[PDB]
């Protein structure tokens, strides 16, 4: 097992990773980042 | 005019302006000129990757 | 009044520039700087064209400017300096020393002007270079990649 | 930084120079 | 040519690692029901039917 720089947050009573991965991946590459979905009304 | 030791001596010192149809660039300075004494040079300032 | 000399390095603005001397600058025609940048790539499937990693090559060129300052000498100063009309008496030695004090006190400020004005030129060029925030921020945000 | 030696001869005879 | 080959192949290899996360995000988005619909369902009905 190895050490890794990542932020961890505690919500409710559980410990969860909180990732906003846009610089490590999807940066300067011609792919669109998901989680920017559209809705129709 | 760039101050290189000449590669070969030229023979037959004859009028050159008459036969200027040959050659691709012809200049005759009367006695001396400030165009000779120019040293504009191009410079590259390093590259980045 | 004793004016205080300012050295450009001590200013906090010096952190924004990489200064370097170059004595033979007047002979530069087109100073050229080069870039080569590669971009990453991710792999996907389905009805997407398979992509290939790209390279970019960018080239920029130098822009030349200048700085000028003036320095005046009155006629009497030249007459006293050239010793053309000297009489060899203690009366004019004081006048000569006054002229030289004027010259030196003048030259100090003239030389200081270049130091004081390099900061001015840097401000000028940075202003001419900066796009406004109100445009730059949304542009760099609401488009993921471009095209 | 200044130009000398091979850089100088290149700048004089060919007209280009590089750091 | 060899340098270009290596520089190209390294990014090609990195692509699979970079894209595995993309595949995970895709499957997790297409697998996840909305919160606004899942929360009442698990609360208002005790068991179902």
């Amino acid at each position: 097992n190895a050490r890794v720089p990542a932020d961890l947050v505690i919500v409710g009573d559980k410990l969860v990773f909180l990732e906003a991965l846009e610089r490590r991946v999807y940066q300067a590459t011609r792919v669109a980042y998901p989680l920017i979905g559209n809705i129709d009304i | 005019p760039a101050g290189i030791i000449p590669t070969g001596n030229v023979l037959s010192t004859i009028e050159v302006c008459a036969h200027r149809c040959i050659f691709d660039f012809f200049k005759q300075i009367r006695s001396d000129d400030n165009s000779l004494y120019s040293a504009q040079f191009d410079i590259l300032l390093g590259t980045y990757c | 009044n004793t004016l205080n000399f300012v050295r450009f390095l001590e200013l906090g603005l010096s952190v924004a520039c990489i200064c370097t001397k170059f004595p033979e600058l007047a002979y530069v025609r087109d100073g050229v700087i080069q870039f080569e940048v590669q971009q990453p790539m991710i792999a996907r499937d389905g009805p997407h064209p398979v992509d290939q990693p790209v390279h970019n090559y960018m080239v920029k060129r130098i822009h030349k400017r200048s700085l000028s300052a003036a320095f005046a000498i009155a006629s009497e100063a030249l007459s006293l300096l050239s010793n053309t009309y000297v009489d060899g008496t203690e009366i004019d030695s004081s006048l000569r020393i006054r002229a030289i004090q004027q010259m030196a006190r003048n030259l100090r400020t003239v030389l200081d002007s270049f130091e004081r004005g390099t900061a001015d030129q840097l401000l000028g060029v940075l202003l001419e270079k900066a796009p406004p925030l109100s445009l730059l921020s949304p542009i760099n945000k609401f488009q993921p990649e471009g095209h | 930084m200044v130009l000398q030696g091979t850089n100088l001869v290149t700048a004089l005879v060919m007209g280009k120079a590089v750091r």
